[PDB]
RNA sequence: UUCAUCUAGACAGCCGGACGGUGGCCAUGGAAGUCGGAAUCCGCUAAGGAGUGUGUAACAACUCACCGGCCGAAUGAACUA
């Protein structure tokens, strides 16, 4: 266990980002084409799953 | 213990001796702290041999690190009289035998700590630094709680947070705050209103800490004792004002309670500079391989390390210091001896729990003062066994007089009072004998508050007893104790022949241990009942032998499908017979499901006379009053679901047809047509029948078929239902992680019953129907679903109703007598309407 | 801008004839209880805390029967809202400051000032007493009751409210989170 | 006394115990409508009734949880018939 | 292309409320602002949905819809090739 507090620092700039649908690339927590090129700038995103 | 064969004189001096428990987590720290307790002893392996582990006993716990049960221990201490008279007690002697049991963690066995709970003198709880509690330290502690007990913790393994955690002068006074703290607020959870004072203080001496692996502990007292032999006087001062305050030594000796020097910079900790600042020193100069520090500081502090000991650095130089400062035995057992109660003391408020009568009789004062001279009844819970086959001795107490070897006491049994003649044995008892670790040692007499091994008597009593002399007292409790009936396990022997020995097997091993249960199924079967999986797993395993003699097989069990017609057994049935005899016309009525409850139990036994049954059907069932016109005799085996009917033409028939028609359709209401087995709430209507000659024309082997077609037709047309046994469970936890329960239930097919409150918020506990046909591992996933503290208790209750059309292999029900019916042995269910619908 | 006329007529309406002008720049507040003064305040001054209007509050005066509408065109920012009575405005911001309800913030927002905490006895029964590891107080139970044993500071300027340690923070009772009716500009006709 | 998990109004101050209630939500539909309101709601749904059984409803304006204030009772008909989806009380508002 | 919004201060951005009725009706052991069944509501209003989404097993703690302040303007969607 660590202090909540900092949890809110760690896991927001690792862990609670989005994620693609077509080839899972890690994406901001706003974003509507997956940045990469080869799943061609779909429009299929979702949240990363919750902590634990 | 050079106490051999001394162990007699110590016993009779009743205010000599004091018994524990130390019950803790499971890779946690109990079986070293032990070994440096009876490194005090001279029974271990001395010079050195750390890891003794006395729990051993056997094999199976040196491999794992484990501990399943634990003998007592002997011992006596030497100290000076000026350092034991700080108890309140008026003892004499010196020396002290401290003998010693105790029981491990194991949420899945922590029915067993309740049998070494409600027997020992002291509650000795093991906290680790680093974690802190645990789950079921406190869970197990408080089971039980409600005793009284005294719980002192003694929390431990200070060297891993010592060495890798890198802890600093704050946070491990931070370690110990939060963890003592956070311990001792859960100790008033139920503490009684006057004597629930057993709220662990630091400064009184009760919190001593140390190493397994280095095999050392101190409370306080004895680095503020001979720290007190120097810088001032006394130890109650300086020992009491302590912990927080502090003092400042660069200049000044000034004792204040605050935070800030006069210049404005904080001042120390109050605990670090005075009493610790050695291991920082110590450990932190010894693991840099210096060697310019430690002689220097060898002479800092009490002169010398001897002989040979200086070279060995890598880990004996670490390993041997703190053991040429202070033994766990000067430290522990001291505190020990100092706050902890006699059985003369602590037994006053025992025996009121355990004895079920009112305040009466001669053992309200034999028991209360606990008379050596007084009856000689005791009390035994657990059974450890011996190197052979199992003649395993009785683990008692005698709560009063001095028990003798070559006696004559009566027996009884688990719930019973001495009013009749069955169950209560008159024998006598072979040998007294005492165990240490793993060693026994026979004796002749011992006074109350003595635990004792008791041999030849196991073969009559079952998990508990008492044994009394004066034969008008009670019997002493059971307590309703703790977790885990629980689970079932179907098991079975191969190659058809050892049944025996697995009959013998099963049925002493029932004797061996009190947490597990065995019983027999609907089909008198071979399963064994549970705690959990674990448990199972390391006691059923070695059923292979030393319990048996015979390896087995493992399977699931089966669950006892019943059967169910309901609705109105939509067409008038008719059966004519392979040989032209006789036609049958029927329209079945299913009865309601108010005699599914209303069959067993004692408002009707069958088989009485035909007027009183009439009353009990016209005045509480529902049916009219010329029942008795209409019932003779039904199946099967007298406590049949069915009382049977006349829709026959009253002209002239059933008293030539009778003998071979209720002796006819037993199967089926034994052995029944959709999946197998028998029915409940059935009522065929035989409208019609057919004898077209006389008694000599028919007989046996012609009319036992006659419901050949007819009642297995009628029966089956309307829609019927297979039918399943669904659990009345409860399970009990506190509202912190209660959110797994209601969702685990609603995955598994369960129904939620109830929810209740308690004065305070542990062991929320709810009752629930859960069915049978996926109550497998239900505890498993329950705990994979909680963590642990949540512990279930099941019980059968009743008989359903499930709707899940099994004639028709689409649905649930279709699926399990499909593959049920591939288990059976036949195949397919038959499609029929021309077989059973013979259209005459 | 058709439904936008009904910010017209509404704010019409109110500015035709009566006595008095007030202003209130309210941008933090807690609805709740502030409108329930607004039914102790029934029907005493319909509050306008209107749109952004800023503009065309001081323009629209184009009436010019109380040529004093011309103060607020350069006041564009802040949450203004006018109420009017024509009654003396002394009493009234007596009670109108005291409407100092207050909750926890944001779970974890902004903070006022820093607070000291002493050793105060609250009488419940032992809690959150073992949920005390985020701030780590050393807190003792006697009595069936909640004592503290030393001081331990919660809160640090230049830092603000939290989860871990201010969650509890209302189980001592003090009113952080409220920013009540403050005082503007005030004037008669 | 309530189907609807109903809030009462008892402070529990060395003695003082008495079940009295607030005139909340669904409790002044407990006294108005037909004395099957606190019973026949067990298996039973009903979203019906438009008979005006009240003109002087307002006789509970002081223990009705004040909310809108200046007014007798013209807030609260319009309020209740969608809050009280029972029925509607009234041929004003639906 | 079509339908819209505004320098009468639009859009994004941060500061702010995010209610009283009323922990709305049934349902539900319980379903309290956010969980199934229909409907579908006024006062305060600047605002409030039977609430957008987390949240306890039912609560309590969080995010907006709406419109307040920021500063000075052009933006928003659906589409079409
Ligand atoms: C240990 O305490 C209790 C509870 O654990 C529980 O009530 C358990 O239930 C076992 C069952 C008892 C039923 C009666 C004996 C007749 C039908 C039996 C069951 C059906 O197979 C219903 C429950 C569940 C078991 C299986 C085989 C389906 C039963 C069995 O033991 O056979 O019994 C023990 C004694
Ligand atoms: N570092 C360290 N490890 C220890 C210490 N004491 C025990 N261990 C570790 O624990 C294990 C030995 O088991 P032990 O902990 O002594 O007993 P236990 O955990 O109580 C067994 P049970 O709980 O079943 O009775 C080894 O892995 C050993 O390294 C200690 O003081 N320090
Ligand atoms: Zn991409």
């Amino acid at each position: 266990i660590i202090e909540p507090s900092l949890k809110a620092l760690a896991s927001k700039y690792n862990c609670d980002k989005s994620v693609c649908r077509k080839c899972y690339a890690r994406l901001p927590p706003r974003a509507t084409n997956c940045r990469k090129r080869k799943c061609g700038h779909t429009n299929q995103l979702r949240p990363k799953k919750k902590l634990k | 213990a050079f106490t051999v064969d001394q162990m007699r004189s110590l016993m009779d001096k009743v205010t000599n001796v004091r018994n524990m428990s130390v019950i803790a987590h499971v890779d946690h720290g109990k079986s070293t702290l032990t070994d440096s307790l009876v490194q005090r002893a001279g029974i271990i392996s001395a010079a050195k041999a750390g890891e003794a582990r006395f729990t051993d006993t056997r094999k199976d716990e040196q491999e794992r690190g484990i501990t399943i049960k634990s003998t007592a221990i002997s011992l006596y201490s030497e100290m000076s009289d000026e350092d034991v008279k700080e108890i309140k007690q008026k003892t004499d002697g010196n020396s002290f035998l401290i003998n010693l049991i105790d029981s491990p963690g194991h949420v899945d066995f922590s029915s067993e700590v309740t049998a070494a709970l409600r027997v020992t003198d002291g509650a000795l709880v093991v906290v680790d630094t680093i974690e802190g509690v645990c789950v079921q330290t406190e869970t197990v502690l408080r089971q039980a709680l409600g005793e009284r007990i005294k719980p002192v913790v003694v929390i431990n393994k200070v060297d891993r947070a010592l060495l890798e955690l890198q802890v600093s002068k704050e946070d491990l006074y931070q370690t110990f705050a939060r963890t003592v703290e956070s311990v001792n607020v859960i100790v008033s959870t139920y503490a009684d209103e006057v004597l629930g004072d057993v709220q662990v203080y630091p400064a009184r001496g009760t919190v001593a800490f140390g190493s397994g692996l280095h095999g050392w502990a101190f409370t306080i007292r004895q680095f503020a004792t001979r720290y007190a032999k120097k810088f001032g006087v006394d130890k109650a001062k300086m020992m009491d004002r302590l912990w927080g305050d502090s003092f400042f030594n660069p200049k000044t000796k000034k004792w204040t309670n605050k935070d800030t020097d006069a210049e404005g910079k904080p001042l120390e900790r109050a605990f670090n500079m005075f009493i610790l600042d050695p291991i920082f020193r110590l450990f932190t100069a010894i693991m840099n391989f210096k060697k310019d520090e430690i002689p220097v500081l060898l002479e800092k502090l009490e002169i010398v390390l001897k002989g040979d000991e200086k070279d060995l650095e890598g880990k004996a130089l670490l390993k041997v210091v703190m053991r040429k400062f202070l033994p766990a035995a000067d430290a522990l057992l001291e505190m020990i001896v100092l706050h902890l109660p006699s059985p003369v003391t602590a037994q006053a408020y025992r025996a009121e729990q355990l004895y079920e009568g009112p305040a009466d009789d001669a053992n309200c004062i034999a028991i209360k003062n606990c008379d050596p001279k007084a009856d000689l009844m005791l009390y035994v819970s657990k059974m450890v066994p011996t190197s052979d086959k199992g003649r395993f001795y009785a683990f008692g107490r005698v709560f009063a007089g001095t028990v003798k070897s070559g006696q004559k006491v009566r027996i009884q049994g688990p719930n019973y009072v001495p009013g009749k003649k069955d169950d209560l044995f008159i024998k006598a008892i072979q040998r007294v004998v005492l165990m240490m670790g793993r060693f026994v040692e026979p004796i002749d007499d011992c006074p109350a508050g003595n635990i004792i091994g008791l041999v030849g008597i196991d073969q009559f009593l079952l998990k508990t007893g008492t044994l009394t002399t004066s034969e008008t007292a009670h019997n002493m409790k059971v307590m309703k104790f703790s977790v885990s009936p629980v689970v079932q396990v179907a098991v079975e022997v191969k190659n058809a022949n050892d049944l025996p020995k697995l009959v013998e097997g099963l049925k002493r091993l029932s004797k061996s241990d009190p947490c597990v249960l065995t019983y027999m199924s609907e089909s008198g079967e071979h399963i064994v009942a549970g705690t959990g999986e674990l448990h199972l797993e390391i006691c059923l395993q070695d059923l292979e032998h030393d319990h048996a003699g015979v390896p087995l097989k493992i399977s699931p069990p089966v669950v006892a499908y019943r059967e169910t017609v309901e609705s109105e057994s939509s067409q008038t049935a008719l059966s004519k017979s392979p040989n032209k005899h006789n036609r049958i016309y029927l329209k079945a009525e299913p009865i309601d499901e108010e005699v599914s409850l209303a069959i067993e139990n004692g408002i009707i036994n069958p088989r009485d006379d035909f007027k009183a049954r009439a009353r009990i059907m016209a005045d509480d069932y529902g049916w009219d009053v010329t029942d008795a016109r209409k019932i003779w005799c039904f199946g099967p085996d007298g406590n049949g679901p069915n009382l049977v009917i006349d829709q026959t033409k009253a002209v002239q028939y059933l008293h030539e047809i009778k003998d071979s028609v209720v002796a006819a359709f037993q199967w089926a209401t034994k052995e029944g047509p959709i999946f197998g087995e028998e029915m409940r709430s059935v009522r065929v209507n035989i409208l019609d029948v057919t004898l077209h000659a006389d008694a000599i024309h028919r007989g046996g082997g012609q009319i036992i078929p006659t419901m050949r077609r007819a009642t297995y037709a009628g029966f089956l047309l309307a829609d019927p239902k297979i039918q399943e046994p669904v659990f009345l469970v409860e399970i009990q936890c506190p509202e912190q992680a209660v959110g797994g329960i209601y969702s685990v239930l609603n995955k598994k097919r369960g129904q939620v019953v109830s929810e209740e409150q308690r004065p305070g918020t542990p062991l929320f506990t709810v009752k629930a129907y859960l069915p049978v046909n996926e109550s497998f591992g239900f505890t498993g996933e329950l705990r994979q679903a909680t963590g642990g503290q949540a512990f279930p208790q099941m019980v059968f209750d009743h008989w359903s109703t499930l709707g899940s059309d099994p004639l028709d292999p689409t649905s649930k029900a279709g699926e399990i007598v499909l593959a049920a019916r591939k288990r059976h042995g036949m195949k397919e269910e038959v499609p029929g309407w021309q077989e059973y619908y013979d259209k005459l | 801008r058709e439904k936008k006329a009904e910010y017209f007529a509404k704010l019409r309406e109110y500015l035709e004839e009566y006595k008095s002008l007030f202003v209130v720049g309210v941008d933090n507040v807690s609805s709740q209880q502030m409108h329930e003064v607004r039914k102790e305040l029934r029907g005493r001054a319909v509050v306008l805390m209107g749109k952004n209007t800023m503009v065309r509050r001081a323009i629209r005066g184009f009436l010019s029967d109380l040529p004093d509408f011309e103060k607020l065109l350069p006041f564009v920012k802040g949450n203004v809202g006018f109420v009017f009575t024509n009654e003396p405005l002394t009493e009234i911001k007596n009670v109108i400051v005291s409407n100092r309800v207050a909750a926890p913030a944001r779970a974890g927002a902004v903070a006022p000032e820093d607070i000291w905490v002493r050793a105060v006895n609250t009488g419940m029964e032992p809690g959150k007493t073992s949920f005390f590891q985020a701030l780590g107080v050393p807190t003792k139970i006697a009595r069936g009751t909640i004592e503290i044993v030393s001081d331990v500071k919660v809160v640090d300027a230049g830092n603000k409210v939290g989860q871990s340690e201010a969650s509890l923070l209302n189980l001592l009772n003090i009113s952080p989170f409220t920013f009540g009716l403050t005082v503007v500009q005030v004037y008669d006709n | 006394k309530g189907i609807k998990v109903t809030v009462q109004l008892k402070i529990q101050n060395r003695q003082a115990a008495a079940s009295v209630v607030p005139s909340a939500s669904s409790l002044v539909i407990t006294a108005l409508k037909e004395p099957p309101r606190d019973r026949k709601k067990d298996k039973n749904v009903k979203h019906s009734g438009n008979i005006q059984l009240d003109e002087i409803i307002e006789i509970a304006r002081q223990m009705r949880d004040k909310s809108f204030g200046r007014t007798l009772a013209s807030v609260t008909k319009e309020i209740l018939g969608t809050a009280q989806s029972v029925g509607c009380r009234v041929d004003f508002k639906n």
